[PDB]
């Protein structure tokens, strides 16, 4: 593939480098239209730059903790941290949220890899090993109630038992209920006066309840839960300006008050180096 | 002696005539069509009123001064009281349509300003207030009215600060978007075809709006001496390949 | 080899290899041609 | 207010004109059509999609 | 059950009315049935809100 | 096993099943069917929403009793109001339809009473005040209500008096137009189909009604004994290959 | 795989839709038998419903 | 692959992909036409 054809002086009626620009489109124009230039290949396919790549390496969208202690006298479980629910996001950690904003539309399936680590703050004889239950909770199952309800059966209801400090992984379909997941949405669930907007079903992807199956120990133990995502077989559609302002909120896209200007000021004038 | 320049677009029973085009844009270079088989789900012959609803409806026109700092309406919003078109749109479950689009703008040789023609699909406003407060409902449907930039911040409404495009994103990235320019020493107008654009085949026309078209001025108005300081902007908008399906009862919504 | 029965639990795709910007950056209707005027 | 065999009798009175026999929303996975077999396997999955056969037998 | 993704009503009505012979009276029934259309899909499985326990069974 | 008598009438998104039918006339023999180009003059594309406006609407219902004398409807006005047919009717300068009416009406094998169901083109209405005294507009366009001929006379409304049809003719020979008569012992409803009859190729619909639909009890209802006296008649209508032509603003009438 | 066909108007002495269930069968009527129709494709094969799939996990 | 020899130790079946309602939606003697009248 050439990069660049030769090209030597021009004297013509026909230039190519006028154009307007109010019509919208950007005229391809290259280097050999304006200077005179030599032949050199491009060496390079743009492989890196595929969407499939560039959506497809795992990134940490959550991170939550749970801990293993004795439940005698807790009246409420999930306020314990004694398990606890996170539904699936990908806009919560912002790193991977800018990159898929990108886009409109997105269609992809999902790796998912779940790595506990435990802690021991506070004087412990031993650390002791742990299994975490990690249940797929879609909705209208059952939720979790005490830290060992019926729900943790899960007979229907996909779950993986892994150990503490190791990793789980398995792969999720697009579950999506339309043809993509939206990105964006300037609608509502209804006509309603006062309903929520842009948050859309359009995006959920379910929701993880986690919990340690031991019984306790003499000490406390704390784990803490970090969810990544990786996209594999991706698709998508319209590209968008990149987002400017920081974040405020899951799902919208509001920005924060008296935020910084984001174009950075020169130092001098516009005619300054 | 064909120009890019001269146009005419005739669609139903109304024709647009312009002398002094600046080509037009198709988004993404795709052109309205119906609904293929293949992409359909509900199980409902839909109904194509065809010359009744896909001709040209002209909203009321806004006047650029050198204050102004854009313009947005939404679609199928900006639509909902025209003829015959607003009543299918009320009247059935589901809809879908393309449309054209031509903004007008006319000055003289002596004249500066250039305005950006652009049309965003799923533009998803900001509420002004930051966190996670939500816009409501009536703020996102302005109707043919559509929302004016430089209106001061009200409540439950979204934010209107121009550079930020009203959602986080730069003014200068616009142009990722399918869009045009107005620059009055070039061009008077702007014409853009749209597609259907979404993640279902059909959708609702009153609980989701799915372009917002935008009218910026970029090149602030210069008139000539002593000349009247603005200019009035016209939108003149067509469905085009319109189909309704799921007709029943006739939605009523808030406000 | 693929070790599982789903689609959803293979690895990543493979490149496009598509590439066309020009829905992007010529979606004009009547076609330009680079070198000729750009308004006639 | 409390499960009988009533509860699968929808009621009709002669004479009436205009006026209406039942109605329901159609939230198949609750309410009324909740404890149905449909209803019952409905809520063994998340999704559905589809038509629905609806028969009403005169007695 | 879930707002954006919800389904409609279905509601009966007198066309003209109900008419009983002579010598006949009070109120008649309907009974109703649902089933799905061959169209039907149903996807992703999940456990059902219908059933729970608080300790195990035992003989 | 296909009797007669049993039938179903699917059109749009509406159904209607008799299991008491008495066949169906088709008026003249002819079928609706849509206008043809040799028979065209009006130059505009027309516009067939069909699904949408080819259903079924059901008008309010009468109460049949031993003191009725008859009540008549006008074609397109009854509709006039009927989701979107209406709307395309005040929203054209002219349109077309053909119609199914299907008049309903069941009793018991002891009740006794038999109904004249007729469609009459062009029934221009007398004025009961004799002379050439008019018959004021909205007197002739009662709308989804349609006129009761055993109200009172009112002043600028027709005469009601049933043995002469409205028009000095004697009831005995309406039999010469389209009609089907619901006599409780055999019948439960009337059916009958209604090709577009007209002098002109296409017309008003609001300044000009092309039928009368008249439902008109001839032998007096009766009730078995201690009974109610008294039986519903329902009437539901659908306009059928429906073509609106000449859009513009939606016209303002009387009333 | 159609999920539905194309169905038009129908003025008939053929009513699909009304039978007896005191006869214990569950008709297969259709949304194509009681309004009018278009073609739809069913695009799934009910894989995850096979009772081995049921009680498989 | 299996790498054990006997049958119950292999993976889960397969789809059916039988399908036939009819022992269930219309079990009986003498079979109804849709559209033909229920009782003659």
């Amino acid at each position: 593939t050439v990069a660049s054809i030769s090209s030597g002086p021009k004297h013509t009626q026909k230039v190519p480098i006028l154009t307007a620009n109010e019509t919208g489109a950007t005229m391809p124009v290259l280097p050999s239209d304006s200077i005179e230039t030599r032949t050199t290949y491009m060496h390079f396919n743009g492989s890196e730059t595929d969407v499939e790549c560039f959506l497809g390496r795992a990134a940490c969208v959550h991170v939550t903790e749970i801990q293993n202690k004795d439940a005698t006298g807790i009246d409420n479980h999930r306020e314990a941290k004694l398990f606890n629910d996170w539904k699936i996001n990908l806009s919560s950690l912002v790193q991977l949220r800018k990159k898929l904003e990108l886009f409109t539309y997105v269609r992809f399936d999902s790796e998912y890899t779940i790595l506990a680590t435990a802690s021991q703050p506070d004087s412990a004889n031993y650390s002791s090993n742990l299994v975490v239950q990690a249940m797929y909770v879609p909705p209208g199952a059952p939720n979790p109630k005490e830290w060992d309800d019926y729900t943790w059966q899960s007979a229907s209801n996909p779950s993986v038992f892994f150990k503490v400090g190791d990793t789980s992984r398995f792969s999720l379909p697009y579950v999506g209920l339309a043809s993509a997941y939206n990105c964006f949405y300037d609608g509502y669930s209804h006509d309603d006066a006062e309903t929520q907007y842009g948050i859309t079903v359009l995006n959920h992807m379910g929701s993880m309840a986690f919990r340690i199956v031991n019984e306790h120990d003499e000490h406390k133990t704390l784990v803490k839960i970090r969810v990544y995502h990786r996209a594999k077989h991706v698709e998508a559609w319209i590209p968008r300006a990149p987002r400017a302002l920081p974040y405020t909120s899951i799902g919208r896209t509001n920005y924060p008050k008296n935020t910084e200007p984001v174009i950075k000021k020169r130092k001098g004038d516009i005619k300054s180096y | 002696g064909y120009s890019d320049r001269v146009q005419q677009i005739t669609l139903g029973n109304s024709t647009i005539t312009t002398q002094e085009a600046a080509n037009a844009v198709v988004c993404y270079a795709e052109w309205p069509e119906y609904l293929p088989d293949v992409d359909a789900s509900d199980v409902n012959k839909t109904s194509k009123p065809d010359t009744s609803v896909c001709r040209f409806y002209t909203l009321d026109s806004k006047t650029w001064t050198t204050g102004s700092k854009g313009w947005c309406w939404k679609l199928p919003d900006a639509l909902k009281d025209m003829g015959v078109f607003g009543q299918n749109m009320f009247f059935h479950s589901l809809g879908r349509s393309g449309y054209t689009v031509h903004v007008q703008c006319n000055a003289t040789k002596f004249h500066s300003g250039c305005l950006l023609v652009v049309v965003i699909p799923e533009h998803q406003l900001a509420s002004h207030e930051g966190g996670n407060v939500s816009v409501k409902y009536t703020f996102t449907h302005p109707g043919e009215r559509g929302i004016d930039l430089s209106s001061a911040n009200e409540v439950g409404g979204p934010v209107k600060d121009v550079l930020y495009n009203m959602n986080g994103t730069l003014l200068g990235n616009l142009l990722i978007f399918p869009h045009q320019f107005i620059n009055l020493r070039t061009n008077n107008t702007a014409t853009i075809v749209i597609p259907y654009i979404n993640s279902v085949p059909i959708d609702s026309m009153t609980r989701h709006n799915n372009v917002s078209l935008m009218v910026i001025p970029i090149a602030p108005l210069t008139v000539p001496t002593g000349a009247t300081p603005s200019l009035p902007i016209t939108v003149t908008i067509a469905p085009m390949c319109t189909e309704f399906s799921g007709i029943r009862s006739k939605s009523i919504v808030p406000q | 080899i693929n070790y599982y029965k789903d689609a959803a639990s293979t690895s990543s795709a493979g490149q496009s290899l598509s590439m066309d910007p020009s829905k992007f950056t010529e979606p004009v209707k009547d076609l330009m041609l680079k070198g000729a005027p750009a308004l006639n | 207010t409390k499960d009988e065999v009533n509860s699968y009798l929808i009621p009709l009175n002669a004479n009436r004109q205009n006026e209406q026999v039942f109605g329901t929303n159609l939230f198949i996975g609750d309410g009324v059509f909740k404890t149905t077999l449909l209803g019952e396997i409905v809520q063994y999955y998340t999704h559905w999609s589809g038509s629905l056969r609806f028969s009403l037998m005169y007695t | 059950p879930d707002t954006y993704t919800s389904a409609g009503f279905l509601s009966c009505w007198y066309q003209t009315s109900l008419i009983l012979p002579p010598e006949t009276t009070g109120q008649v029934y309907l009974l109703s049935f649902i089933s799905a259309c061959p169209d039907f899909k149903l996807r992703l499985m999940k456990d059902t809100q219908t059933i729970s326990q608080t300790v195990a069974l035992t003989e």
